[PDB]
């Protein structure tokens, strides 16, 4: 007989069982081969989507910049994605957005941003995703990249005393006119050293953007790679991102700065709002909108103009600090990647080629490669491709969504001329209302007209629509009911991986939070518990006392068991059975077991004088791998270790250093010295320490002050 | 800045002026109507394209067995486990060899084989290793066996002369995967993974917590029943072996990197006996599927070599990657006869990621669970009564087709289906499938659109079906699900006509 | 003794390294906050995998040497290695199992009392669960999807900047700024906390981190089912969700939940004091605020620092706050009703009509909050355009309907003139003419037929098929025989919006607050409760309440 699982979708409603369409139970995709193909293909797609043959030579680069907004070389295929933005009409959407909500809407939103940013310590820039370190020309965790960035400035032109985003940015802009810059670059000789560079190279290195072959993306055959910008570009990006965040927050129709459980209701409100809004004649209908090549269409060129429109009234001191972020993307450089390989029909000899040396091999490559390559030779450089108009993905999600909402925000007085809904970055939901069924077509049509007018391109293949009851948004499918799916939060359930006590109690609270928000049923969560437990026990190599299983950690338990009376009240880490449950998920195991623990046990386990929601009896550091230390990366880290021992030292002097950020108009050393003197005096005067020893301390302090002064 | 501006204006100041002094009049209506004429945007209807040209499917050779282990045909070897002997898990085989295992040896002349002599040799090196210590003592055979290759590199700098003088035949090419056609076996595989095995429970599940009467009773009860159903299944078996073995490799990767190790393919199970008599015990044990070989190479992907026992005749159409031998004969019996033994051999690639996610196969239970439970609650919540127990036994789910007739089973046995489906989703996960589902949803939504008479529409269905087609390459599951979605579309079209049948 | 020496010698060694010496000297101490941030502990790419990889080896874990040397044997009982001399950091490596041994056989006594009151937060959240009863059933529950409601409530809850001061003071004296505002006023809690924690030096970093959580209500955006008490929040999951339900809960609550309500009743009177004399309202209420002292269950605290920094915003509390510099926006109060503004805008305009009047001409959409009853309204050009009611009880729906119609303000507002001119017109408060919305409001609050009057003032129709569940009867039922126009009930509750905003402006001379350049948030006087009951409450300075004998 013929087993068909889809047949169960016949009688029942799909929205309840949609979580069985998605295969989140298994692993995600992975990158194989070269990422250059995709990069190139995408660059060609950018320029192609930029429907404009207008090309002007740059005064500074001696390279043809293709600047393309307003100017439109229309193609017959209009329905196919476009990148040309009609700024005139954009600023119309900006105006009729503002006049829809208040009159100082932008002024205020900016004020808030100015306020938050002006405050900000540049160190907070270390918080975020990985970014391009241009010192070693590699991708790094923002912190270390910034460390190098700054350290280089320090070694070039003397230590940086800004302590603020503004002065950081001012220094950033000051470095472009620097004809020369010095680096911390590692060169091994059969060691770390000081390499030079010129303005001409440096400028390019700054505007450089790196390619990441995608990992962690769910639901695609081919790899949509992600871009991770430079350290000099980032701040200005953050500035705009925050302005756009401030704008987003206030918008009802925005689904971006507000997520998870909130988003859910934003829809429920606006649904019933519209259903109430309806006339007897008027007819409502919904569409699920997904957009394709969202980022490739949008253009920093437009964003510059929009930012200039927003900052119009706010301040001539921050306007110039808003206009800076886009121009670095209007003049951005894109790293090509790993490269191409050559092979004979022998499987014997291979020839690796760099991105630099592509233009050497010319006609040697296959034709597909050639056809994609030849046009890009215009915009090529030694290691990198120059492109203005394409927006790199992931950086301006906020401002993207802003622009999105700007479309939905409202137009021409017609019968049944209504559309509105939600939008998060690319994804958008559109509810359209019109008097008669035939007009709905026209009204919808006009919307995509206005979206594609400014480079919002609805995916004609992926999008679909119906009566209001059925629609999807970011893996959230609607009806009368409200999307029961656990598919979203599946890999989070498993052991987090810090420490035994922390892991399980976290895992629990996770199961809880999920059970509330994602609306999973209880037996589900019980199973989840029993699983997370088993995988915990496996991950930490522990098992129950009553379990027959023998092992290293278990062998002790065989002498342990006989002493303790209440064997059930034992912790899991020490071989105890499960005591927690669905009801007790809020409660950490330690607490729930605590009362029923054996007096010897509880006192012996938790004792603070030890070799050892967050629970404290077990807290340990995981040893770093012997991988980063073997390469040249350590020769660089030689700096980072000089930051460590100092911080570890200061923390030994001031106990509240980690908890309360140290403040006051003093140097670190000056405070250290005086504090040491104070403690020395305190211990001498009344406590149990000798005088000559105190004088010996004083001597060490002053002898330190000399060596401190000499520098 | 002064040359980053979009407009005909070159200086920033002028762009600034046009921005600051902007007041937009309603000409955007005309701009939008002109945009509309130029658009020719497709005002699509569902009744017109309701066909969706059924679903396109690739033609060629029948798709092969992508799963790292064989399921249906795979054979077991039973061993009654000691807590202190079995604890090692690595010694399991060492204690197996003292049994019959040592006797089995294949002939040099194999059925359907690709590289006989290598595998035959290796087998002997495994068997030889097991006696002394479960590590293959080879420096050179390892490098070949990994290869079955390296490609020596040449600097660009010196290459300039060999471009000017073209020698070694210099060229550049990249390759694509060959498309395959819909599998037949897969159905039988599913039908086997559904039914209950004689052995009781595979996946090690932890204890149950203390419970309050109000919720814990319900949860504990539901869990005990569901686990009780799904532990007996063959699907669970394979989960068990996956977990236990991939776990064993995951250790070995830390234990002995850059080394060649013999790792078993085993699963743990306890046999349950409810004849109503006081038996010695329910039998506590572990059973073996075959032997596996580690080879660390390339950080990156590990290369793995699988050897499985089987009692069934091989099929060239699906086992094309597999290399088969005639091993000998094994004894099988029952009472209210010894059959020839075949040894299946292959080589595969395992990413650390794949090791990680395939080692945690338990997850599949949960995604089923939610899906199962929710139905019972949604049902029971209407009548405001405890309809869980009733719903589970009385609610009928459409499971398959037989003799041209639509069949349905109770949710407790049509649960197994979901579990299998979710397990296959774990095993057969290729970027193909990912895309397949993530474009498939749109079909389902359009379908349920037609169900409740919502008069749907899809803008470029040819384009959708092209993206669906595009992601259908060589993925047995991915294809299976397509072909099944066809039959769905068909039977749905038969119930309520907003679709096509060829 | 050498403990202080070796640090100094370390300082000596570090300031000799010129590279470290300069960076130690240049700039403020704040730099530390940055310097720490230039260390991620390790790579965080594959979390679960990394840990499964980590624990697989026998000796990976970093551990403390000295204490284990001091207290217990490093060698094993079963002859498997535990300890070495091999190393960069001072912490020497050891096996995982050892940790379990010292737990078993380590020599330690009398820590039990020390623990719990450190995590009174958690331990209490346990204690509360003991005291409750149980019951089990099922239903297609309609939950209240979004309430920004305090969860994990604890007595004496406070803001993040101030709690940090406490943290600092209770941690260690040696390095603490002499922070006045919090310490002078909220001293006493300072005593208690500092006393129980400063004496026994244990887990210095941890305790501080857990106190931060100990006085922080996690005011998240969550789905609740009518049980809006911040105690039931903590453990909603076990209580319910969309198809589950539990019982016998209301009982066991902390002493905070009522104590907030008490403060509302305080603020009520403190506002009546300023109502009594309309010579000035600005300069006098502030006095009554700053003077008044509150007594919490275990601590004396000023009224100012409660009012300014209370979570719950009642119509009174808004007025109390308005006197001080306390930004608490996103709140709209009207009589007993609470409102939120979601759409559109327009200007205040003057319109005289026969019974001056202030009317708004906005196509505005707003949310209606009343006891046991939520709803959604939209007004355009002084009249209700669209309406929907998601209430529980029939009466409270009617109350919603009425209250929202008042604020709406139609032409039928003027038509109903039983009395008013006699009493409601002129308020007997130094000859002050009370605003007009509130006049009719009070006219409706007066009697039972006054509700019926305006309820009938709306257009009434026999509703159509396709509106039987939706139609609203005059008595508050869903019968749909006869029903009100421009209104529909919803079978289920209505969701509440939220905004992360702060707005504040000065108040007018008649207890009005023209905040955000208009908007009439203050409602003047919400409720005329002429009562004077207090418990354990302090007052001072010519308070106009006679509790002072000669």
């Amino acid at each position: 007989m013929e087993i068909n699982p889809y047949l169960m979708f016949l009688n029942n409603d799909v929205t309840s069982l949609i979580s069985t369409t998605y295969p989140y139970t298994g692993p995600p995709p992975m990158s194989h081969g070269s990422s250059t193909k995709y990069t190139l293909e995408t660059i060609k797609r950018t320029y192609d989507y930029s429907r404009t043959s207008v090309e002007k030579t740059s005064k500074v680069f001696n390279i043809p910049r293709r600047k393309f907004c307003n100017c439109l070389e229309d193609k017959d295929e209009l329905v196919k994605p476009t990148g040309n933005v009609d700024i005139s009409s954009l600023l119309g959407l900006a105006e009729m957005m503002e006049k829809r909500m208040g009159e100082g809407f932008f002024k205020h939103c900016v004020m808030e941003a100015e306020t938050e940013i002006l405050k900000m310590h540049f160190s907070r820039l270390t918080e975020g995703r990985q970014t391009y370190d241009w010192t070693s020309e590699r991708n790094m965790p923002a912190a270390t990249a910034l460390q190098l960035t700054v350290d280089a400035i320090k070694e070039t032109e003397g230590p940086f005393k800004g302590t603020t985003m503004l002065e950081y940015c001012n220094k950033m802009i000051e470095m472009l006119d620097w004809k020369e810059i010095k680096f911390k670059k590692v060169k091994t000789v059969v060691v770390m050293g000081i390499d030079s560079i010129k303005h001409d190279e440096f400028l390019i290195r700054a505007l450089t953007i790196n390619t990441m072959a995608k990992d962690g993306e769910r639901g695609k055959l081919q790899r949509r790679a992600i871009a991770t910008p430079g350290m000099i570009v980032r701040p200005f990006s953050k500035i705009v991102e925050t302005v756009a965040q401030k704008i987003c927050e206030k918008l009802k129709e925005s689904g971006l700065p507000v997520g998870g459980n909130e988003k859910k209701a934003k829809l429920k409100t606006t649904v019933t709002s519209l259903n109430a809004r309806m006339n007897s004649d008027q007819f409502a209908v919904n569409i699920t909108g997904d957009n394709s090549k969202w980022n490739e269409c949008q253009q920093p060129e437009a964003y510059l103009a929009l930012l200039a429109y927003i900052t119009k009234d706010s301040s001539d001191l921050m306007k110039d600090l808003c206009s800076v972020a886009p121009v670095l993307f209007c003049n951005k450089f894109v790293k090509l990647g790993q490269g191409i390989r050559l092979s004979n029909k022998r499987k014997t000899k291979e020839v690796i080629i760099k991105a630099e040396k592509m233009g050497k091999y010319k006609n040697l490559m296959r034709e597909e490669y050639k056809n994609l390559f030849e046009p890009l030779e215009k915009y090529i450089q030694k290691d990198v491709c120059f492109l203005p108009g394409g927006m790199l993905m992931g950086m301006f999600n906020m401002l993207s969504t802003v622009l999105g909402v700007s479309t939905l925000c409202y137009e021409l007085k017609a019968k049944g001329c209504f559309w509105t809904g939600l939008q998060s970055s690319d994804d958008f939901v559109l509810f359209a209302v019109a008097s008669n069924w035939s007009n709905i077509h026209w009204t919808i049509r006009r919307f995509n007209a206005v979206c594609k007018l400014i480079g919002i391109n609805m995916s004609l293949e992926k999008s679909y629509g119906s009566l209001p009851e059925l629609f999807e948004f970011t893996s959230m499918f609607f009806d009368g009911e409200f999307v029961s799916n656990l598919a979203m939060e599946l890999p989070a359930f498993t052991t987090a991986g810090v420490n035994e006590g922390v892991d399980f109690t976290a895992a629990m609270s996770i199961i809880k939070t999920n059970m509330i928000n994602n609306s999973l049923s209880p037996s589900t969560a019980l199973m989840a518990l029993r699983i997370c437990l088993q995988e915990f026990r496996a991950t930490y190599r522990v098992h129950p006392w009553d379990s027959r299983v023998k092992g290293g950690r278990m062998k002790i338990i065989n002498e342990f068991i006989k002493t303790i009376e209440n064997k059930d009240g034992l912790l899991i880490a020490d071989g105890g059975k499960l005591m927690n449950n669905i009801s007790t998920l809020h409660i950490p195991e330690e607490v729930l077991k605590f009362e029923k623990m054996d007096e010897q046990y509880r006192n012996r386990v938790f004792n603070p004088k030890n070799p050892f929601a967050v629970v404290s009896t077990h807290s340990f550091r995981t040893r770093a791998n012997r991988t980063l230390l073997n390469t040249d990366m350590r020769a660089m880290m030689a700096e980072e270790k000089r930051y460590q021992m100092v911080c570890d030292m200061f923390k030994s002097v001031f106990e509240s250093a980690d908890i309360n950020p140290p403040i006051g108009a003093m140097s670190i050393g000056e405070a250290i010295e005086e504090k040491l003197l104070e403690r020395a005096k305190m211990k001498r005067d009344i406590g149990a320490i000798e005088d000559s020893e105190y004088e010996e301390i004083k001597d060490i302090i002053r002898d330190a002050k000399k060596a401190r002064l000499e520098s | 800045r002064d040359e980053s501006v979009p407009l005909p204006f070159q200086t920033y100041e002028q762009m600034k002026d046009y921005c600051e002094k902007f007041k937009g009049n309603p000409r955007e209506l005309a701009s939008k109507v002109s945009q509309m004429q130029s658009n020719i945007k497709l005002p699509i209807k569902h009744y017109e394209q309701n066909k969706f040209r059924q679903i396109r499917l690739p033609k060629g050779p029948m798709a092969p067995y992508t799963h790292k282990f064989l399921m249906e045909e795979a054979w077991m070897f039973t061993k009654i486990s000691d807590p202190e002997r079995s604890r090692a898990g690595e010694i399991l085989i060492d204690f197996f060899k003292k049994g019959n295992l040592s006797a089995i040896r294949p002939k040099d002349k194999p059925l359907q084989g690709k590289y006989p002599i290598h595998y035959k040799n290796l087998w002997n090196q495994i068997k030889a290793a097991i006696a002394d210590r479960t590590m293959v003592i080879n420096e050179n055979d390892h490098s070949e066996f990994l290869g079955g290759r390296a490609s020596k590199k040449i600097p660009e700098i010196s290459l300039t002369q060999d471009v000017i003088t073209t020698e070694g035949l210099k060229q550049s090419e990249n390759k694509l995967p060959e498309p395959r056609s819909f599998p037949r076996w897969f159905n039988a595989e599913w039908m086997w993974a559904i039914k209950d095995s004689d052995l009781t429970g595979w996946v090690p599940m932890a204890e149950y917590p203390p419970a309050d009467n109000e919720l814990e009773d319900y949860a504990e009860h539901l869990n005990k029943t569901m686990e009780g159903v799904l532990q007996g299944t063959n699907c669970a078996r394979e989960m068990g072996k996956c977990i236990l073995t991939v776990g064993a490799l995951m250790t070995e990767c830390r234990l002995f990197p850059g080394k060649i190790k013999v790792v078993p393919i085993y699963a743990r199970s306890k046999e349950r006996k409810s004849m109503q008599e006081g038996l010695p015990v329910p039998s506590e044990m572990d059973c073996l599927f075959g032997i596996c070989v580690k080879s660390k190479s390339h950080d990156g992907m590990y290369t793995i070599i699988t050897f499985e026992f089987s009692i069934r005749e091989p099929n060239l159409e699906k086992h094309q990657k597999y290399t088969v031998f005639e091993a000998g004969h094994t004894t099988v019996r029952m009472k209210k006869r010894e059959v020839p033994l075949y040894l299946y051999c292959r080589t595969t690639a395992l990413s650390k990621i794949k090791n990680d996610w395939l080692s945690k196969a338990r997850r599949c239970f949960i995604t089923t669970m939610d899906t199962v439970e929710t139905i019972c609650l949604r049902e029971s919540a209407k009548a405001e009564e405890n309809l869980v127990e009733k719903t589970l036994n009385e609610k009928q789910m459409w499971i398959g087709k037989k003799n041209g007739e639509l069949i349905a089973q109770p949710l407790r046995e049509a649960l197994r289906v979901q579990l299998v489906q979710q397990f296959y989703f774990c095993i057969y996960n290729d970027s193909q499938l990912e895309g397949f589902c993530n474009e498939q949803k749109k079909i389902l939504m359009a379908l349920e659109g037609d169900k409740k008479n919502k008069s749907s529409f899809g803008f470029n269905p040819e384009g959708l079906l092209e993206k669906i087609e595009e992601c259908l390459i060589n993925n047995p599951m991915c294809l299976f699900m397509a072909q099944r979605l066809n039959e769905l579309v068909i039977e749905a079209s038969k119930r309520g006509a907003k679709f096509f049948k060829t | 003794m050498s403990l202080l020496l070796t640090i100094a010698k370390e300082y000596k060694r570090l300031c000799q390294d010129a590279k470290a010496a300069q960076m130690m000297t240049v700039g403020t101490v704040s730099n530390y906050t940055t310097f720490k941030k230039w260390t991620t502990s390790r790579k965080e790419k594959n979390p679960s995998l990394r840990m499964r990889w980590a624990m697989s080896s026998k000796f990976p874990i970093i551990a403390n040497k000295r204490m284990l040397e001091e207290a217990q044997i490093p060698k094993e009982h079963n002859n498997v290695a535990l300890w070495e001399d091999t190393e960069k950091r001072d912490h020497v490596l050891a096996s995982a199992s050892c940790i379990n041994y010292w737990n078993f056989c380590g020599p330690c006594v009398n820590n039990s009392e020390v623990i719990k009151e450190v995590y009174k937060s958690r331990f209490g959240r346990l204690e509360r669960r003991k005291e409750i009863m149980w019951k089990e059933l099922r239903f297609t529950l309609v939950d209240r999807q979004r309430r920004r409601v305090d969860t994990q409530p604890v007595e004496q809850r406070l803001r993040t900047g101030e709690i940090k001061d406490l943290q600092m003071w209770t941690l260690f004296e040696d390095e603490a700024p002499l922070a006045s505002k919090f310490i002078l006023d909220n001293y006493g809690l300072v005593k208690e906390m500092r006393s129980k924690f400063a004496n026994k030096p244990l887990n210095k970093e941890v305790v501080a981190h857990m106190l931060e959580k100990q006085f922080n209500p996690e005011s998240r955006f969550l789905p609740v089912f009518g049980a809006i008490r911040p105690e039931r929040m903590e453990l909603i999951h076990a209580l319910g969700g969309e198809t589950w339900i539990q019982e016998a809960n209301t009982a066991g609550i902390s002493n905070v939940d009522q104590r907030k309500n008490d403060i509302r009743a305080v603020c009520r009177k403190v506002c009546l004091a300023a109502n009594a004399s309309i010579m000035n309202a600005k300069s006098k209420l502030v006095e009554y605020i700053k003077s008044t002292s509150m007594r919490i269950g275990e601590t004396e605290r000023k009224l100012e620092e409660l009012i300014l920094e209370t979570d719950d915003v009642s119509p009174e509390v808004t007025l109390c706050k308005s006197a001080l510099g306390g930004q608490l926006g996103k709140t709209l109060s009207f009589g007993p009703m609470l409102l939120k503004k979601i759409s559109g805008s327009g200007v205040k305009v003057k319109d005289t009509v026969y019974i001056q009047f202030e009317y708004w001409s906005e196509q505005e959409e707003f949310y209606g909050e009343y006891k046991s009853a939520t709803a959604l309204f939209s007004r355009k050009e002084r009249s209700l355009e669209w309406i929907t009611i998601g209430g529980g009880i029939n009466e409270d729906r009617k109350r919603l309907l009425a209250m929202c119609m008042i604020f709406c303000r139609d032409g039928d507002y003027f038509k109903d003139a039983p009395a008013t001119i006699t009493m409601a017109d002129l308020s007997t408060k130094l000859g002050r003419e009370i605003p007009y919305q509130y006049v009719m409001m009070n006219w409706i609050q007066k009697s039972e037929d006054n509700l019926e009057a305006l309820l009938y003032s709306r257009g009434i129709v026999e509703t159509n098929p396709g509106k039987m569940g939706s139609s609203m009867g005059i008595d508050g039922s869903k019968r749909a025989i006869k029903s009100l126009r421009a209104v529909t009930i919803q079978s289920g509750k209505i969701d509440m919006p939220e905004s992360k905003e702060k707005i504040h402006l000065e108040l007018s001379d008649n207890l009005e607050a023209f905040d955000s350049s208009g908007r009439i948030v203050a409602t003047i006087l919400d409720l005329p409760s002429d009562k004077k009951v207090t418990f354990q409450d302090v007052s001072f300075q010519h308070p106009d309440l006679a509790v002072l004998r000669d």
